[PDB]
């Protein structure tokens, strides 16, 4: 089955940097587009970053609130996803989930979510 | 940006009843709306893909419907394990956005 | 509509790509080679042209040391009169269509080299197996 | 290190140019009409859904249309299944009788001509002894005089006795998806600016072509494959006078061909089970069949093609048109099919202009001929049967086939003239995107690994 | 333990239902007769000895003969090689002449009727100038009157001129072993109790069927495949009125069909190398052709089938019979072949009884027709040539094709009626034991082993 | 004595039998698959259908790790979402036709799994062979 | 040691005798002439250069040429493509009209006879109403008298209406290279002393035979495969009287056949597009067509073959010749083709000698026949059209087909007699060197190695 | 010079030579086995007869232990009732055409011996593979 296990969460001062990791198994890693989505303490879900798969074009996508600030990358040979954070803000405080999408035309949805790693910025 | 509005925010129903959760998009997303269940102390879990498409491993009591901007997640006999936080998601345009969630309580 | 669905690299995907990325998926060009009263003989004479030229490369593969392994090392060295190219380029600079032009004179020397380099190795397995 | 070793690679993307027999893929939706109401609807293959049009990134490819194959095979087999759709029908040999023809009963004006002759003759019945005396109607383009009185004979009665056409079959074009066999790909040039030859830097691989409609027009290509942005012209040597200029324009031109005679049919019995369909009375008036184009559209399209012709012949070039100086009746005219009957129009109100670098409709007077010698074979013709009622069709003019006038002086004018010639060039307006390659895997490359013992 | 792994298994017994083209296996003993004295004796495959009929223990299988294929393919190719055996024979076009027919010279009783008319006509010889005046004899079911005097013409002269039959070929049935190709098995239901549908719990796989005789009878199936123990009836919905009830009984009923006219032949020359065989004089007396069945056997067999019919329609059911209320001459009659000549009998002394749940022979007056439009195609017939001498044959009635009477009331009687209809329903009495499956090996199953590296 | 006609069955002999006795003799259904002017083209179109559907199975066999061994382990685990059955039953309780109904949804997932499980091990074999 | 184990060996040279379908290899130089000006030049395969004639040292092989196959298949398909080159041509049915014939205008000597009759008749034109009255010229071997007056008819008008021959095709022999398919070899016996049967201790393997020209001569084999050193004679049982003696001699004998009539053609129109070529006027004189051989060469060659005949019949054997006592016109004569016309000569000035053990030319008076029934089929003939001008050809007599005279007494003489008979024996003069084997690899041998686990 | 046509024979070159010299070049008879509207059906029925009689031996070869190895040991002993010949002769005294006559009675016992001697080694490999 699909397993996504995130690590790297911590307490960060604002303006600081932090790299999250997501170790994936159970699927052909490079073919799928992968994303980071965070869940705020009020339980709201805010998409954070996406990196497309090898056959999807491999581009990165970010919402406007983080564009120019957040960088998502992947190392497909070890099946690991990264989320590189810089110029961190207190609003970034959330549980961050790694998520895997589906396949083909009906696969831009999040299909699998990881357990999450907690980031607290204060 | 597409704004997703989930309704209701919270709803108490007795186990065994059926519910219809609404998610409304600020623009048409043809059918690009997905539903997730997050139980308490747990991660979210995909329930329904592209308005209506069922997911292997998810119980048949989860059903989806809706087209355009208005989408609905039906849970047709709610079980104790189904109570939790419910999310919709759109893939029509960047940025990807979520609804605020429906809290299903016992 | 954002296009995030996984879309596996289709047929002929790395056909302009380098050899180090074309050799990642070789099975996709392999598997679409057999499957995919007068206009029935145009079906017949397309089918019976397909199975001989499938069997002919499966025989030239068969009569070397590579039965169905689809990737295999051999023992003949690479004479630089054939290609004269650097090694560090020819896995990430050129491409395969550029290779077939770059080597097509020197083919049928390699194909002649492979049967004797296999049957010599073949009889050497026989000479090893005969004594015990 | 330097001890590089041969390593073979099976299943590797490379291809070479080749030519093999392709096959149909008729659309499965056209399978509902039962048992060949048109030719080749049961004979060849039901299609596939969603043909895998897949891009080939970072690929440029040298296409070609003049030394191309597979437009010769499609003309070959379309000839062959035309003979397949003519071998069941009844041969019309015993109609070669010395006719006796008068004018049809009509208000004969000297400006109009009797287009239809009466031609009452003798013809055998189903009994071998009796011979009925039957009459018909015939066009003036099908009888010649054996030379008081006025007695004709059929024109094809010399040298080519030819069949009737079974009214079960239909001459409509259906789409045809040509598909490659296993081991062959079909490259499609996706370039929106692509003439005949030249490297096409945006290709895509399919397995089945889009639905091609086989139509038969000599001049004025119809009903197929409009251009993307501009009016694209493409030829061989544009400084040649023997190579046609296949114009393909971007917006369609609507044609409105009709035939306002009622044209009641009747069945004469030749013998045992041999019917012959002859036109009996015509109800109403004998009026001329015509076609219409919008003058604003046609003049706008010539405004397009006079820009694109100056793109190849420079500016200050006085472009004028003319009307196909000579040739047969089937090359000087816009010869086509409409609902099962064969109109021969007169493109001489169209191709008559002159252009210097500084609401109404055009009516084309057509005329109908019943025996047919399409593709100009030696010992064939084709008696098309009459059809009931008023006949009317609507088609899209998509491309022209012009031809320059072979000057040898330092002039500016270029009096273009339309001309059909070979019928293959029609299908060259449909088969310029597609070439067929042969996948030849099992390449070979040296690397640093050795087969261990 | 639980780390189960995929292991494929090549060559594994499972099958799915399919349908592909089967072929002959003619018996090798019928190969001594040279070059198609009967149809399909050199054309298709010489058989094998001892076909491996091997049991499949602990196997039940849902057979079917009503939605079955391969009884459609056998009808398809038997049509096709029937048309293959008529293309060499001589076309009979120049016989469509206006006849002049009187009564034949005979002791004309009013009860009997003149079956053969004289019909002296004119017909061209091999020279194109001369026309001989020849006479013949013809049945009354082959001439119609063109309307003092009395002059006829042929009935098929309207709409269908049709061929002679070459006297080399013969219309007798030979056994035919249908065989599956490689990769396909033929399941044979060995159950002695098997109606139409239902799982057959005792199957066996062959590769070639037993010798099937292709006969053409409409009612009263002949000469093939008797039942095992009882009289088996089988249909589609027995509460349907459009589905025939193929009765197949266990012991054969001997028929004694004959033709007591001598019927001397003669050869008229149509043209170059085109002979035509017409019946000349008849030597002796003109007597009617009949068939015989034993009255004790037929009444005993109807005593059997009214018992098996009460198994489906209950007891106290007054079963009665009737005589196929209407239809054409080829459906109201027992139409069959005997030695090369075509008897049309009259089963109305047979199907006339009534049955309540509590030495002599029957003679059936048959009649002969020479042109033949078997399978009722549109533009074909078949002039069977005459044959010499007194004609007599003996055959086994094996099965009937009955048809119920579509009542809509709460009655007890069930007036069963015979009816031939489609000729395929004969072969569903022969191809109900056999279904054709496709062996699909290379299955896959998880077990606890992993491919070590 | 030695040799009786009871347990020595024929073609498709154990076709209703359990898997533990059907996998004893699989070669007998394997080897009887190829050998045994218009009525000749039904022979032609029966032959080129037999050799095509034989080659299709020899191609699906060829592109995995199983050249002609006819029974072979692999490396992919058996997810219980496929079958969820006990092991101790499915080699002597059920039968093969019951298996083909019991699994027919889950084919083309296994067939997609087998190609990647061969080609990943293949290139990892090449990366193992390249360093030495 | 003694634990020997089975080891199979794939790809191993052994063969068995077999027979499968062989194919053409037409020479590529004969491909320039477009679309079958001779039969089988576009239909079958263009050849290869330098066929791999490779020796097989230390190989002996039991050849045979009398029980050989593949000379039956070549006769079969040459029959078939002879009918293939006659299916497009026009059937000549409407020529069966009652002729009216007089003598041709000529210097009638009592010794000579009128070979050509006038035969003016009536024949329909292309119009069905009119009938032209045309005249021709005809040989005496094509008309028979219908019985004051004198009226003939065609000889083949009884029982066989047969086609004309299209002047596009040509009856010249082209070389044909037979090639084996993959898996079959062609053994060639390279022995310069090799009769019919017997082991040939010097073989060689080819893939394509040399170019065989299929000619049709009954006696005096022509234009092919001269012997090596001597004059080789070869037969079946030489003490049999029913087995022909295929003499094949070493040096060619030049024949000089001609026809000195001018023989102007003309085209009569039968109907629509059906021309008929009839001989019009003859320009010059009416002289008989003849052939020449050198008398010193022919007498020297019979001096050779009576020496080789004494090798089988001993010395002091008075060998004499005779002139084929009886038979039809095509077995008693040297029947052959020359440029498209069919000469029947009279070898009775040739085969007339006697031989005991101790500059001028021979003229053979030939005669021409226009309908042709080559291979003596039942329902065919062949109207060869006339040809313009004086006709002359030069050919090499290469081999004879003799036949002994079946004595049953204790005589010494052996009156040999010529006789053509079956045309296969001509091709047995070309295919006696060649046999076709089937390569059967996968041998097996025990050695001391075991498949390790 | 260098390069001569004497010892470099051709197709069926050593067909009279001894077995110890015929087994030197077996590939030359192997590789010339596949490559090299009514006169097309003699091409069709020659092609589907060539590929049929090639596939029958490649299938009988495939189901033994010898996929395409062209020389392979096996496990069955050589019963002297088959050949009874000396070893020192039968690789250099007799010839192959003499061998096919010398064994042809005893074939279909060897061909019958090979499937069980392969399938026994196959299932014993499976019983070895099942425990791990
Ligand atoms: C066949 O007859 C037709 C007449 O029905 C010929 O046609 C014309 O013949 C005259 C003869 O003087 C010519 O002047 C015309 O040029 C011909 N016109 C056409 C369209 O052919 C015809 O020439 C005859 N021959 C053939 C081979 O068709
Ligand atoms: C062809 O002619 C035949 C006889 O001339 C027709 O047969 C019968 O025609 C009469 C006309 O009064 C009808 O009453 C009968 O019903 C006809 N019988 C049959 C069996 O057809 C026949 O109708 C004509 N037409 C065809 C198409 O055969």
């Amino acid at each position: 089955e699909v397993m996504l296990v995130e690590s790297g969460g911590g307490l960060v001062k604002p303006g600081g940097s932090l790299k999250l990791s997501c170790e994936a198994s159970g699927f052909s890693f490079g073919f799928y587009s992968l994303s980071w989505v965070r869940q705020t303490p009020e339980k709201r879900l805010e998409w954070v970053a996406t990196i497309a798969g090898s056959g999807v074009g491999g581009q990165t996508y970010y919402p406007d609130s983080v564009k120019g600030r957040f960088t998502i990358s992947r190392d497909n040979a070890k099946n690991t996803l990264y989320l590189q954070m810089s110029s961190l803000r207190s609003e970034d405080t959330a549980v961050f989930y790694c998520a895997r999408h589906g396949e083909g035309k009906y696969g831009s949805n999040f299909a699998y979510w990881g357990q999450g790693t907690t980031l607290t910025v204060s | 940006d597409v704004v997703l509005t989930q309704s209701p925010a919270t709803l108490s129903v007795t186990p065994g009843d059926s519910v219809s959760l609404s998610c409304r998009a600020s623009q048409t997303i043809s059918d690009n709306l997905h539903w997730y269940l997050q139980k308490s102390h747990e991660s979210p879990r995909l329930l329904i893909k592209y308005s209506s498409q069922s997911i292997s491993g998810i119980p048949s009591r989860f059903s989806g419907s809706g087209s355009g901007t208005d989408f609905t997640l039906n849970i047709n006999s709610v079980e104790t394990e189904d109570f939790g936080m419910y999310f919709c998601q759109q893939t029509n345009s960047w940025p990807l956005t979520f609804g605020a969630g429906t809290k299903l309580e016992l | 509509a954002v296009g995030i669905g996984a879309v596996f690299l289709g047929f002929l995907g790395a056909a302009g790509s380098t050899m180090g990325a074309a050799s990642m998926t070789l099975t996709v060009q392999a598997r679409n080679l057999l499957s995919g009263t007068v206009w029935g003989i145009k079906q017949l004479q397309a089918r019976v042209l397909a199975v001989e030229r499938y069997l002919r490369d499966q025989q030239l593969l068969g009569i070397w040391g590579c039965s169905g392994k689809l990737i295999c090392c051999t023992n003949v060295p690479w004479n630089s009169s054939w290609s004269n190219r650097n090694l560090s380029e020819i896995w990430d600079n050129m491409t395969w269509l550029q290779w077939d032009k770059e080597i097509s004179n020197y083919t049928q020397i390699i194909y002649g080299l492979l049967e004797e380099s296999q049957n010599q190795q073949e009889k050497n397995e026989q000479d090893l197996l005969a004594l015990d | 290190a330097e001890n590089l070793w041969v390593t073979v690679y099976y299943g590797v993307p490379v291809w070479k140019d080749a030519e093999t027999t392709l096959f149909c893929a008729s659309d499965a939706k056209a399978y509902e009409t039962e048992k060949h109401n048109v030719w080749a609807t049961h004979a060849c293959v039901p299609t596939d859904p969603n043909p895998q049009e897949i891009h080939l990134e970072n690929v440029t490819e040298e296409f070609n249309m003049w030394k191309n194959n597979m437009v010769e095979q499609m003309h070959t087999d379309i000839i062959s299944l035309w003979d397949q759709s003519l071998k069941p029908c009844v041969k019309l040999t015993p109609l070669c009788v010395t006719l006796q023809c008068t004018n049809v009963t009509n208000n004969i004006t000297d400006d109009m001509r009797g287009e239809l002759k009466n031609c009452s003759f003798n013809m055998t019945t189903e009994l071998r002894d009796k011979k009925q005396k039957v009459y018909s109607l015939f066009y003036r383009l099908d009888v010649v005089q054996i030379n008081s009185n006025k007695e004709y004979r059929l024109i094809n009665c010399n040298t080519s006795a030819c069949t009737q056409a079974c009214p079960k079959v239909s001459f409509e074009p259906i789409p045809i998806h040509y598909c490659a066999p296993a081991g062959f790909a079909i490259l499609k040039c996706k370039d929106k600016k692509f003439n005949g030859t030249g490297p096409c830097p945006s290709v895509s691989t399919v397995q089945c072509t889009h639905g091609i409609k086989p139509v038969v027009s000599t001049q004025l290509l119809l009903n197929g494959s409009l251009a993307e942005e501009e009016v694209m012209i493409r030829s061989e040597n544009i400084t040649n006078n023997a190579k046609n200029i296949l114009v393909q324009f971007n917006t369609p031109v609507q044609i409105n061909c009709t035939r306002p005679n009622n044209n009641t049919r009747k069945s004469i019995r030749i013998g045992p089970g041999q019917a012959f369909y002859a036109t009996g009375d015509i109800i109403g008036d004998i009026r001329q069949a015509h076609c219409n184009v919008s003058k604003a559209t046609w003049n706008e399209t010539l405004g397009k093609v006079v820009k694109q012709l100056r793109k190849h012949f420079g500016n200050n070039t006085i472009i004028r048109f003319a009307n196909s100086s000579g040739g047969d009746l089937e090359v000087t005219t816009h010869s086509f099919n409409c609902g099962g009957e064969f109109f021969y129009c007169n493109t001489s109100g169209l191709f008559n202009s002159t252009w210097i670098s500084n609401n109404d409709s055009i009516t084309l007077p057509c005329r109908i001929k019943q025996i047919i010698n399409m593709w100009q074979r030696i010992g064939q013709c084709m008696y098309a049967p009459p059809i009931q009622g008023v006949i009317r069709c609507v088609s899209n003019i998509t491309g022209l086939i012009l031809t320059r006038d072979g000057g040898s002086t330092n002039s500016t004018t270029e009096t273009f003239r339309p001309g059909g010639g070979d019928m293959r060039d029609n299908w060259r307006s449909e088969l310029y995107k597609y070439k067929v390659v042969k996948i030849e895997p099992l390449g070979v490359a040296p690397t640093r690994c050795k087969r261990r013992v």
